[PDB]
């Protein structure tokens, strides 16, 4: 394969005042959620049979411990500074940390942060870098981390650049039968919202396919109809995908139109559905 | 950051087959801030047996959630997804049709 894969942990913290806050963290392999966080017991929730990713229970309990210390220290500092400057409440922090594996095996680390939905800072190579927007707060936090916080930055560098790629690849190998499976889509047709008097909206639904690459078109014979509109490839429960293809046509020109579906699981034999509509008595 | 209203997309795993197990999905994305009320409705009543993803956000930092529930449709019963946000004066609804 030539494709980039990535792993991320994401956090969302809301601080309403100095005595009340709440948070949420999770782990994601590409767009697939593979981990949660139980906040009462401070432990990792493994969503799949392969979610330990060939890590030993020892490294994992040590990561849980590390995350617990990190959460404690993070909230304690933010509250020390925001209680004095209490005009900031209520506010929301977004964190996204993790790594990407490029096609030749080169790892790339990531640690981005946002404040009320705006880029606040990031971690470029070895330096905490503020964003152009805001500065100040960004510059403050960045100086704080650059010069006033010990092996914290060292540990973050080691975590996003060595521990993360190793866990990514261990996850992929631990679930290879899930990772490399093929799942056949099923398709069906429906009408859509009326585009206007004397006009029809044809919809082709394609659902349950994995992996994500798919080809779906409205056709007349071998003429692909240029008007086909593809929707977002939406996620299903249990790792499959869903897709709508719609087409607007005058009634009287709808006969002969068909939906065609091409997917890796189909062994060359495409799915074809002819629009019937009100044509058949 | 300018508040963003949720996009709500409702869709089933399988073709509607009256008297057949099926999954109803509701994808809610592009909203900010993160506080939100999503419910799946059967005949205007909130379904409790539901599953949802943990909160996640795109690269523009707007949030998104997948909701789903297993169900069996009939001509009598209609299903919906209801969302309430700060950017919403009245709880917005999206209805599911065969
Ligand atoms: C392990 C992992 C590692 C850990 C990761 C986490 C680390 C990184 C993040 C943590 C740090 C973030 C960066 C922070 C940097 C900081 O350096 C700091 C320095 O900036 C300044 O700080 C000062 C703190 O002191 C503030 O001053 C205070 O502000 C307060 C709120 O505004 C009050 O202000 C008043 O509010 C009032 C509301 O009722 C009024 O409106 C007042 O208005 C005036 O009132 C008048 C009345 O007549 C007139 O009307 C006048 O006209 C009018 O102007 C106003 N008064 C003003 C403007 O002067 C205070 O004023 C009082 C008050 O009222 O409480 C007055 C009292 O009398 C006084 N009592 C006495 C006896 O005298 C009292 C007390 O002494 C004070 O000490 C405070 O209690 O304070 C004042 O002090 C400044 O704003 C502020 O800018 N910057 C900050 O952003 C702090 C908050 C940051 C929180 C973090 C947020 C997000 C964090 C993101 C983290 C990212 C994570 C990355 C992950 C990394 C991975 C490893
Ligand atoms: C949803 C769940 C996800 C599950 C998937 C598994 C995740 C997969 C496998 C890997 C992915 C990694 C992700 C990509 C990156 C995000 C990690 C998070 C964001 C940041 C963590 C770093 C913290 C900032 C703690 C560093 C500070 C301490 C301090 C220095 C080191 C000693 O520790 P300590 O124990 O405190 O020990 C310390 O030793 C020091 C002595 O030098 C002392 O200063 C301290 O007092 C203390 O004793
Ligand atoms: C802090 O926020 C919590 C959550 O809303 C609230 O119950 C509590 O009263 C707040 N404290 C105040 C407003 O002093
Ligand atoms: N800074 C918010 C935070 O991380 N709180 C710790 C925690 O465990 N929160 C769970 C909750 O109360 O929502
Ligand atoms: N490791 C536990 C923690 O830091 N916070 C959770 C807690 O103490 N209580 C859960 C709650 O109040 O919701
Ligand atoms: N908010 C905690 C949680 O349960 N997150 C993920 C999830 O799967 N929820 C499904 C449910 O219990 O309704
Ligand atoms: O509030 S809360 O449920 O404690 C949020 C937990 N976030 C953590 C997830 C795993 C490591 C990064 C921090
Ligand atoms: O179909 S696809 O979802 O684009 C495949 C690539 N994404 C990853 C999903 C979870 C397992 C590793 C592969
Ligand atoms: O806009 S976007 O390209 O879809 C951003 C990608 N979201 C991923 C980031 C963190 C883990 C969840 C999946």
């Amino acid at each position: 394969s030539q494709e980039h894969v990535s792993f991320h942990v994401i956090q969302i913290f809301s601080f309403v005042n100095q005595s009340w806050a709440r948070g949420q963290g999770s782990g994601w392999l590409d767009e697939l959620q593979t981990h949660g966080w139980d906040s009462e017991s401070g432990t990792i929730i493994f969503l799949h049979q392969w979610s330990k990713g060939q890590f030993s229970n020892e490294e994992l309990s040590d990561l849980e411990l590390l995350f617990r210390f990190y959460l404690f220290g993070l909230t304690r500092e933010i509250q020390d500074h925001a209680s004095q400057d209490y005009s900031k409440y209520p506010f929301e922090v977004q964190v996204k940390a993790g790594c990407e594996l490029h096609s030749g095996g080169s790892p790339e680390g990531f640690f981005q942060v946002a404040f009320n939905g705006l880029d606040l800072l990031s971690f470029q190579q070895t330096t905490w870098v503020p964003s152009p927007g805001c500065g100040s707060l960004a510059q403050s936090v960045c100086h704080l981390l650059n010069h006033q916080y010990e092996g914290v930055t060292e540990t973050v560098y080691n975590l996003i650049r060595s521990t993360c790629p190793r866990f990514l690849l261990g996850l992929l190998d631990a679930g290879k039968m899930y990772v490399h499976r093929q799942v056949r889509p099923e398709a069906w047709l429906s009408s859509g919202p009326s585009p206007g008097p004397g006009r029809l909206q044809l919809v082709c639904h394609v659902s349950g396919f994995y992996p994500k690459p798919v080809w779906v078109m409205w056709m007349r014979g071998e003429q692909e109809q240029q008007g086909t509109q593809l929707g977002d490839i939406l996620p299903n429960a249990n790792g499959t995908w869903y897709l709508r293809a719609t087409l607007d046509v005058a009634d009287g020109e709808a006969a002969g139109l068909s939906c065609r579906v091409k997917h890796s699981s189909l062994e060359g034999q495409d799915i074809i559905l002819y629009w019937r509509g009100s044509l058949v008595p | 950051a300018i508040q963003r209203t949720p996009k709500i997309q409702v869709y089933s795993r399988h073709p509607a087959e009256n008297g057949k197990s099926n999954f109803l999905n509701c994808y809610v994305s592009g909203f900010h801030p993160s506080d939100i009320e999503v419910d799946l409705l059967k005949n205007g009543e909130r379904i409790e047996k539901v599953e949802h993803s943990d909160l996640s956000f795109s690269k523009d930092w707007s949030f998104y959630l997948l909701y789903y529930t297993e169900f069996t449709p009939t001509e009598k019963d209609e299903y919906a997804c209801r969302v309430n946000h700060v950017t919403l004066s009245q709880p917005k609804i999206v209805k599911w049709d065969r």
